[PDB]
């Protein structure tokens, strides 16, 4: 774990912490709480590996093909993915930056969602994950639980990370609506936060102490209720009205 | 002044959110249709958006396919971009309607047409509060009906319809959202077509308020009325004699769309609202 | 007894209406946990027929 | 009697007037799967059926 | 007096137009608003239905012009105002002199 | 941190109290709250604009 | 504070308690309230005009 920074390429940040908590161990590995937390979280950064991209699809029409595969286009939310995706050929000022929502997906129980994410992590030639969101207790399997001692729980994302080698994944987002903590604040707010194109560079958890930047990757959520979601989630969040299907 | 706001500062904003910029081009009645047709809002948030899906279509028909980079949209072909009128494009067009009074109010997220209908059957005489009504409007629509027993010659009724015609009235939003019981003339009007059978004229709001002797007394907050009118897409108003006092202060580009037929007497409000009025 | 077509966002259902009705006076009855707007529409489906 | 297989969503007034719906899609989603083969609309909901 | 007083330093300092000042009568509507209320209820042409009682209220008190409509009709008594009886015990009072 | 309680610019009994979060610390580091309590209260008054 | 509590002229019945809080002392103020509170409450005490 000590060669493992520099076996494993890394962002200058994820470097850093990584250098860090190497330095915290070395120690008693079976109790001692600062040296247990310091090994997880050496784990569960440096063997996600960086440097390194999936294809990023320039080409709507590569997109157009792949998506309709799946199930058939359906008509209209082809469409409004076809524009999200438009003005993703379309970046200002020639950098990738998004200024805009991640299409959060709403429809009746039993529609293709995850035919939808996969189908896009296809036609966007990306790697798909989807991390724990519907339903969760507190901001571990969402967000980070703080460290400096063993007890905190590592995130899903960063377990989707040591799963990927890449910078930009597609991350499913389910059942946002049932999003839970007990800890005192919501997770919403890292929702609301991340998907502004800037933030997510800047970004860290009760886990992720120096920026783990999550800067390069597009994010997609599902929920499935037409009423009740946090306010902050009506910024940064593009409601796309899925429809159920009928006998043909 | 929504144009205004447009052509300044909002329109270059979209078009450089989305790239286009030295793309797309935009005339008058492209930002006034994109006003008087997809939003009836109180303020500029809907036209951010609604500018917004311009730029994103924008992108895909030039993405596609790129061809020109001069693009001007104008006021024929905007559907393509944005689809179906969701309002009226024109509230000149809504056509004499029965029990229908087009109150003008403040509810406190932005103008409305606060429009009561009011429903006259066969019956015993007795009013009946609909809508979620307080004792207000049962008591202004209570002055309009001695007002209008001191009045029946005119109207075409007859001299005891209050024994024999029980009232049913609809009020959306049934208590005062401004803390006002303002639509005095509003329920005059209501229930003098709703009674006289007759249809209360569409296109002119009118707000108010009436006493028993038959007055059209003042009212507060005259610019806010004025400006719901302004939005929702209304062009006459009738306000009370009293208030030519407050209206001088008014910043002259409100003005400069409204046609004021003054009031201080009901029935001088009453001649204006309905086309057949007894 | 009319059927009702409704969405719920449960995945999609249906409703029927049941009316009894009983020798009275006026006095309308409203059971099933019916809404307030289902009661001022009732008003005004009466209202319509009167 | 009533009709059977004709299904039904609208709006009434106190004057007794369709007032137009939304989502009118969604209903023929939660409502078509129940195959009512004919189903009676406000008139100004064509803006959706388009 | 605060209004006037706010005022005041607004048309200072767009540019002083003197050393010291005086406000008169009349020299009142620039600083502030339109003139709330007219002045003394006298000039009022007298109404042909109503007068106008003093009254209690207990902020301290004010007027009241207690409006009266003689509906041609059935014989009877409303109360508007949503009053207690004792309104009507006083009309039918008056009423009872009168008859 | 020691370091920025000077170059955190403060007034006086807040410099004051700041040596005393210092004082309380320095033998819990790894710790549930009794760390991370202080040690965040040390974050925020130095990141608060003075 | 042992001399704020001699210079007001108080009620014994006062500077009993007062000697009390004399007495409860050589505490904790960072770990805890435990110094705090006695010497804010005792500066209540001295403060107040007798």
């Amino acid at each position: 774990l000590r060669k493992k920074i520099e076996e494993v390429g890394m962002p200058e940040a994820v470097k850093t912490k990584a250098l860090k908590e190497l330095d915290r161990l070395e120690r008693m590995q079976q109790g001692s709480p600062e040296a247990t937390v310091a090994r997880t979280y050496l784990d569960w950064l440096t063997e996600v590996p960086w440097s390194k991209a999936d294809p990023e699809v320039l080409d709507i029409n590569h997109t157009r093909q792949v998506l309709d595969e799946d199930h058939y286009g359906l008509k209209d939310v082809k469409e409004r993915i076809l524009e999200y995706l438009a003005v993703r050929q379309l970046t200002q000022g020639l950098d990738v930056r998004n200024k805009a929502p991640i299409l959060v997906l709403v429809g009746p129980p039993g529609v293709g969602k995850t035919s939808l994410g996969r189908s896009i992590a296809r036609s966007m030639n990306r790697k798909f994950h989807r991390i724990s969101l519907g339903g969760v207790r507190d901001e571990a399997e969402i967000r980070g639980h703080r460290r400096t001692y063993i007890g905190a729980m590592p995130g899903k994302l960063i377990h989707a990370m040591k799963q990927v080698g890449v910078i930009n994944p597609v991350i499913l987002l389910d059942e946002i609506d049932k999003m839970s903590s007990d800890w005192r604040g919501d997770p919403a707010s890292a929702m609301l936060e991340v998907l502004d194109p800037e933030q997510n560079n800047t970004f860290t958890d009760h886990y992720l102490d120096v920026p783990y930047d999550l800067s390069k990757v597009f994010f997609i959520t599902t929920a499935n209720t037409l009423q009740t979601i946090p306010r902050p989630l009506l910024d940064r969040m593009e409601v796309i009205e899925i429809p159920g299907y009928t006998n043909m | 002044e929504k144009q205004a706001i447009a052509r300044q500062y909002l329109w270059p904003k979209q078009v450089r959110e989305s790239g286009m910029e030295g793309r797309i081009e935009v005339t008058d009645a492209a930002i006034l249709r994109v006003i008087s047709e997809y939003t009836r809002e109180a303020g500029v948030r809907g036209l951010e958006r609604e500018l917004g899906k311009i730029a994103r279509k924008g992108a895909k028909f030039w993405l596609e396919g790129a061809w020109e980079g001069l693009r001007t949209i104008d006021a024929s072909d905007i559907p393509t971009y944005l689809g179906i009128p969701r309002y009226r494009p024109d509230k000149a067009e809504t056509e004499p309607q029965v029990g229908t009074a087009q109150g003008l109010a403040w509810t406190p997220v932005g103008g409305t047409l606060l429009t009561i209908e009011v429903a006259a059957v066969p019956g015993s005489g007795k009013l009946s509060l609909t809508g979620q009504l307080g004792e207000v409007m049962k008591e202004s629509a209570q002055a309009a009906l001695t007002y209008l027993r001191a009045h029946t010659q005119d109207y075409g009724l007859p001299e005891d319809f209050y024994n024999k015609v029980d009232l049913h009235v609809h009020v959306p939003d049934g208590a005062t959202p401004k803390d006002g019981p303002s639509a005095g003339i509003t329920m005059a009007t209501a229930i003098a077509s709703a009674l006289s059978r007759r249809p209360a004229r569409m296109d002119i709001a009118m707000t108010g308020e009436v006493s028993l002797r038959g007055k059209v007394m003042p009212i507060g907050g005259v610019k806010e009325k004025l400006l719901a009118a302004h939005q929702a897409g209304i062009h006459k108003i009738v306000l009370p004699k009293d208030n030519e006092a407050q209206l001088e202060e008014l910043p002259k580009e409100v003005l400069e769309g409204l046609e004021i037929k003054l009031v201080e007497d009901v029935g001088e409000v009453l001649e204006y609202l309905l086309l057949p009025e007894p």
